[PDB]
């Protein structure tokens, strides 16, 4: 009636409709406040950050687009040393910048253009004052939100030294979450507790033997494995989302640190039931609805569990772009048996099997949403979803309202 | 490398996509990675389309390259093909393909399908998203254009007008109302709301309306050669350039310029006592050459401002621009850098900018009066409402929304003395 | 007595002003001091027209008061019409002349003019501008308005449209066109466009279209008596209001609703994802009556708002006002008083106030987004352009208007987390 | 050639298009600070005042209006001790309030509610906190600007005495012509120089026998009257508009207080040659065009004066709403002999000869400025001229400027 985890996944490849990891920037640029992200790319890919970035393209962001010219086409030598000559050039003018990431795309790609020999030579050059990364955000290698996991697996291996047993708590989450998880964890006797990423490229966390992560993001394979390559170990969890997801998520960081059970339910007990009250008020339009979700972000299983268990709505195909089996375990031991489940995507396809479903709310991204409207269909643009505070117990009612809105609007409109 | 925050324009094959989507029965595929497909959120979200695009990609990714990318693009014209059944269709590279040695002509011929499928040649790496369009939708022409019997009527084709255009739906119907008043009926309206099988019959028109010549010229020009068709070169934004249009049209066809301007409105509008503090207001212009050099026209000889500055962030208008620049005796400015526009700007510390989406954000940082009058444009610019800038009701919607950003003459007078 | 700042409303001889003028020959003789043509301003510059109102005031002063005071009217009665020759006159006074014991009746019967002179009677302390124009609009279709044989096709009158009035223009050119499209033609508009003779032939109409109860209730009530033409009960403002008004119309006529609806627009816009965070967004609405009324039904039904606040200053409204508030279980806001408007708009914490001029400095005071629904209105709310209220371009119209001032969806999302 | 000392000026009555006096409260308000305007009145001369005022009346302006109810026009009807519940009311929330004019207009005139009894005893009620004064701003009075003549004129009596040998220069002149004038009167030895009104109630100037006083406005009968009975003596000069205006109005100070011709020349010659060039730039334009204006304001005879004398204009007929002999024959020895003078209006009557006179440019109000431009007449809508700054040196340019403007503006939208 619950567990997915022997569930066969539907692997499927073909026509996609999804982000590359290079729009992981536009929420990147924000949290990072000593970092620059320089696109190595063509015209597409600016084009791409500065539609994604929408008002944040006038708010003079810490990105930018190296765009291919037609010399740099041919010549892999010549295109490092242009690369040199441009990021020297945007140095020299920003003393601001510690943090510099070359980030891959999939022209750079192609043109088999060593970012990670760049970034490994302009940290030499550039030392002490800058340090300089490279990763991959192209849609090559990256869907959406992996671009954020290869930004941070890109840092992992040049984080400090230390013997010290503290916990790293690893994903961007809105300042508000942030706060509220540090908050959570100091008042359950855990500590000391840093996030990667920091907000600035002096307070990053240090990492060795006898460190502790655990993830706020289900997206973070990558940093994972370069945290448990550095020696840390992984705290398994189910992800923070809801009244329920939070709960479990801090009871195994707290039973990892021996924390009684006593302590545990004392400091819980309060912003467990809140939330729970929060949920409630959006349980009337979303118990007994169908749900589908198209991928886009790997957030997909972690909410439709949150979705079935707490808002009471029945799953029909939820999809990720990518499935980390070991990640994903304790959500899909919570997700409910009947779920369909795939992993990718074969676009025509997955829309034939949405609409033989006929689901009562669609989760989808932008180029889906409209045009999925226009045939009857409620949906839930999934953007959203990276783009609210949504974790912690804080935010499970505004999470539940994300949902319940969209039909709210429909039978208000009709 | 070129370091770039911002662009004006997207890359050609988004420009493709604005000719597709303006078309009805045609299916685009691009040779292009997982990612791409961002661009249909322009048409789904700004102009707020309730269909999908016409547009597929091949969609390749890193563990499908090499051999696999060629059979990936065939898979994505069968598939395309055998789903929607349009009467033609397209097959061009992104930017990302261009690097690599795929064949779209080749792999299209070989294929074999039943409706042509029009091979488009869109250099990435030196050219834009208009010249994409131009180039695309004179393709389509070149392959589906035939000479053919006049229609017994005087008709025209309108050419140019594209999804993801400003205001492109309304100055398609009131250019529709003027040429109605004068006896004119459209043929073919194209790219916007045309088929494959619509652009077959392109040669019965008598004439064409080159609506823009940005996304328009270059299918203009085929069909004067190949069709006999005479184009205009007068765009009708502004009172004046309307007239010059009617008077244009009339040239060409021999009929007499019957005009309705019962309605018209913005000359008194101008002309009234209110308007006398708008007299020789400091204006700023910037977008593309076509609205660039309608609007310097309607700010000094309709609305009484002072032109300080002009400029088109698209290099194909730069010698129009130039040419219309010296007669307001200034220097065109030529540029697809934000940066030189907020200088140029700076420099001339006007008290007014007419310009594009970036622009008003130069003029809030500026705390400068901003309207809008180019591409590219917010969702805003997409309004439900009917707002045209061609014709008689435009000059109407464009005093309005010039005027609307300024400080009314009283509380001028109350800066001041007060 | 009452301090007062701000008015929503003249003196109803400023109503009257705005039926003469909104006529054509036809004289309105206003017994008046020197001094208070200031609101001939109102017609040449907010609504910008081209003519002196058809309005002159006997003009007396401190040296011709008394016995001179009558002889003024006089004379200004007779000058009036001996220059201009119009159809019919009207005569009334001003609040300053009501002080006075001046019979205008008596006087201008006296004259013997080879015209009517219509008396007017404004009560200047306690009634308003609103009830001047629909109490002169009556006083003169009562004299003129007579039995006929109706037209042999299926016509009506519009009823209420005057000068100085919101959106009169372009709401008289949509509803023209929604009647059309049914096959219904209008034999009088009136007062806007008419002259006293068009009003004597109101009579051949199959009904009435009652486009503004403030400024049409009572003639539409006695031609109903006179002329025993049924009128519309619904104001079509918003979509809804516009299908229940065609449906309205049909059984009156028992004509089929027939609609064009190609460029209804707003619905979609509406309908779009990128309309849904304006779902429960807390919307303040105050203005007249009428167009209250109406932008309550389009901000809950139409766009999704939670109304949470609904008044209007003209209690001649107020009953029907009562009626539509408590479907949104809210008590309608009565009050002339801007300061008990802003008092009542704190109260409510609205994120949206839809209202008068008055209500955008209010929401500009409070750093509130706010959008014009109703006069009173300055000169940038009489537009050059396309700008109805009414059917379905005005509700394209509406659409944009009232998004317009609120940040959008993405700016939201980055004024939260970041 | 120029000289209508002895021209004949045609008095005028009947329909006239003007502006009663309750309009000086748009400009008064903000010159004078610690001042409130009440208008007791009906809605349409509050209707008039948010008119006018536009934007000021959304920015908490100091006025306001006893709006007249049904039941204050009984013949029982306590409508003083309603008055004075009102203004207790205003007073009690506004203590910033130092001085309280309390404004009579058409209705509260017609009703006879005795204004002035009102504010001798609401001044008694209400010292020493705030004096509380009495004027007319009625239509059946006053005409636009004479509601600042009327407002001044009230204050005067009141005003504290003194011995002293001091100038007065009289007219609310924005703070930028006024410090200006006060800077060229200084710099010209003369001196100490007040302004009547001040900028606050506490720095008014006090009167006296030895007491001189220029008028800075031509609209100011009434309070050279109020003044004159003090025991001030007038320093009669043309108004400063223009280069030849401003030396002429400084001269005449110059000469009062016995200030030598090479101070006079050295102080004057500068500020000059400055307005004169300024003045050339609207020259090509505006010379040898004709001339109409409407009356409004009492600023046409001298405005008329500048523009033919300075600008190379051809005046026509100069109309005025009041023409006080005294005050404006400085300025009527200056006008072009060809001049065709009119106090007063037959709105009618003076269209009809404007229409036959076809002139080039027509000063007029905004009732008459688009009916006028619809016919193909050229105007210059006459409230900006109150609106501006216009007078002294530094403005003359500026001046010039507001005429060939609409005449540029016809040019530049015609080809
Ligand atoms: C009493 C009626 C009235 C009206 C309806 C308007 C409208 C109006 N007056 Mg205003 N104006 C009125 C009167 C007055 N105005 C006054 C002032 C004034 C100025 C300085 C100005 C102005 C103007 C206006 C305007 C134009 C729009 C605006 O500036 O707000 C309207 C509609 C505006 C203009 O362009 O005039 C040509 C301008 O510069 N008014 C004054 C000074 C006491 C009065 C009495
Ligand atoms: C790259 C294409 C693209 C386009 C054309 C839009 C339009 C658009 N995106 Mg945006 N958006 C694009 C992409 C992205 N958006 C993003 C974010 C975003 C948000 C959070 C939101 C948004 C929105 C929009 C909107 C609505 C207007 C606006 O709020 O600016 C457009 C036209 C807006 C909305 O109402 O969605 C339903 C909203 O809340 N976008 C992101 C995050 C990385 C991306 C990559
Ligand atoms: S990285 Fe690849 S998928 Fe992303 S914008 Fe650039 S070319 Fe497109
Ligand atoms: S003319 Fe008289 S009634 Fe009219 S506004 Fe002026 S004072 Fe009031």
């Amino acid at each position: 009636t619950f567990g997915c985890t022997d569930s066969p996944v539907r692997r499927e490849r073909g026509q996609k409709a999804v982000f590359c990891g290079l729009t992981s920037i536009v929420w990147l640029h924000r949290k990072m406040q000593d970092a620059f992200f320089l696109v190595v790319g063509s015209r597409t890919c600016a084009h791409l950050l500065q539609a994604a970035a929408g008002v944040m393209i006038f708010a003079e962001p810490r990105f930018g687009t190296a765009v291919l010219e037609e010399q740099d086409l041919a010549g892999l030598a010549d295109a490092h040393k242009e690369l040199d000559r441009e990021v020297a050039k945007l140095l020299e003018r920003r003393p601001d910048i510690r943090q510099l990431f070359l980030v891959g795309s999939c022209p750079s790609e192609v043109l088999k253009l060593d970012l990670d020999r760049a970034a490994e030579r302009l940290s030499g050059l550039h030392a002490p004052h800058v340090r300089v990364y490279s990763y991959t955000g192209s849609g090559l290698d990256t869907t959406f939100t992996q671009g954020e996991d290869t930004c941070l697996a890109a840092m992992v291996p040049t984080l400090d030294t230390t013997e010290a047993a503290e916990l790293i708590v690893v994903g961007a989450l809105p300042d508000v979450v942030e706060d509220q998880c540090l908050s959570l964890l100091t008042q359950l006797g855990v500590g000391p507790v840093r996030m990667l990423p920091a907000r600035r490229s002096d307070i990053e966390p240090a990492v060795g033997p006898n460190t502790r992560f655990i993830l706020a993001q289900p997206f973070l394979g990558e940093t994972t494995g370069a945290l448990e390559r550095r020696g840390a170990k992984r705290i398994a969890a189910p992800f923070p989302f809801g009244e329920e997801g939070t709960t479990l998520w801090l009871k195994a960081v707290a039973d990892a640190y021996g924390v009684s059970a006593e302590k545990f339910e004392a400091v819980t007990a309060a912003p467990r039931a809140r939330a729970k009250k929060a949920i409630a008020a959006h349980l009337e339009t979303l118990t007994g609805k169908s749900l589908f979700m198209f991928p886009d972000s790997q957030l997909e299983i972690p909410l439709a569990r949150f979705l079935a268990r707490e808002c009471g709505m029945k799953t029909t195909e939820i999809a990720t772009p990518f499935l980390h089996k070991a990640i994903m375990a304790p959500d899909l031991a919570l997700l409910p048996s009947n779920t369909a489940l795939t992993e990718g995507q074969d676009l025509e396809a997955q829309l034939d099997r949405h609409e033989a479903i006929n689901p009562d709310l669609t989760v989808c991204g932008l180029g889906l949403a409209n045009p999925l409207e226009a045939k009857g269909h409620a949906t839930k643009w999934a953007i959203e979803l990276v783009f609210t505070p949504v974790h912690f117990y804080e935010q499970a009612g505004d999470l539940a309202g994300l949902f319940s809105r969209p039909l709210r609007r429909r039978a208000l409109l009709n | 490398m070129k370091l770039t925050l911002w662009t004006y324009e997207g890359p050609p094959h988004v420009g493709a996509m604005r000719v597709a989507t303006a078309m009805k029965d045609l299916q685009l595929v691009l040779h292009g990675p997982q990612g791409d497909t961002y661009a249909d959120l322009l048409f789904t979200m700004i102009e707020r389309r309730n269909a999908r695009p016409p547009v597929s990609f091949s969609t390749f990714e890193a563990s499908h390259m090499g051999t696999d990318t060629a059979i990936l693009l065939k898979d994505a014209l069968a598939a395309a093909h055998a789903r929607y059944k349009p009467q033609a269709m397209a097959v061009a590279l992104t930017c990302t393909a261009e690097l690599l040695q795929d064949d779209p002509n080749g792999i299209s011929r070989a294929l074999n399908l039943p409706v042509p499928v029009v091979p488009l040649e869109l250099p990435s790496y030196s050219r834009k998203e208009n010249y994409g369009a131009d180039e695309t939708f004179r393709a389509l022409v070149r392959a589906l254009a035939v000479p053919m019997e006049r229609t017994p009527e005087v008709t025209c084709n309108l050419l140019g007008a594209t999804a993801l255009g400003f205001r492109h739906r309304d100055d398609v119907a009131e250019v529709t109302k003027l040429l109605a008043t004068m006896g004119i009926k459209v043929n073919v309206c194209a790219p916007l709301g045309a088929s494959p099988d619509d652009l077959r019959k392109l040669g019965q028109a008598h004439f064409n309306v080159l609506m823009y010549p940005e996304t328009g010229e270059s299918a203009a020009r085929h069909l004067e050669r190949a069709c006999k068709q005479p184009f205009t070169k007068i765009v009708p934004i502004g009172v004046g350039a309307t007239r010059d249009f009617l008077a244009e049209v009339s040239k060409i066809t021999g009929l007499p310029v019957v005009t309705d301007e019962s309605t018209l409105r913005q000359p008194w509008w101008s002309a009234s006592v209110d308007s006398t503090y708008l007299t020789g207001k400091r204006v700023f212009i910037f977008g593309d050459g076509t609205h660039v050099i309608a609007a310097a026209r309607i700010a000094a000889k309709e609305v009484g401002f002072e032109v300080v500055g002009m400029g088109c962030y698209n290099r194909e208008m730069a010698r129009p621009l130039r040419t219309a620049a010296a007669e307001y005796g200034l220097e065109a400015l030529i540029t697809d850098d934000y940066l030189e526009v907020e200088k140029a700007i700076e420099a001339a510390a006007p008290e007014l900018i007419l310009g594009t989406q970036m622009e008003r954000n130069i003029a809030k940082k500026l705390g400068l009066p901003c309207a809008v009058i180019s591409a590219p444009v917010h969702v805003q610019d997409f309004p439900a409402r009917y707002a045209p800038q061609m014709g008689f009701e435009g000059a109407n919607v464009l005093f309005d929304t010039w005027v609307h950003p300024l400080v009314m003459g009283l509380e001028e007078h109350l800066l001041t003395m007060f």
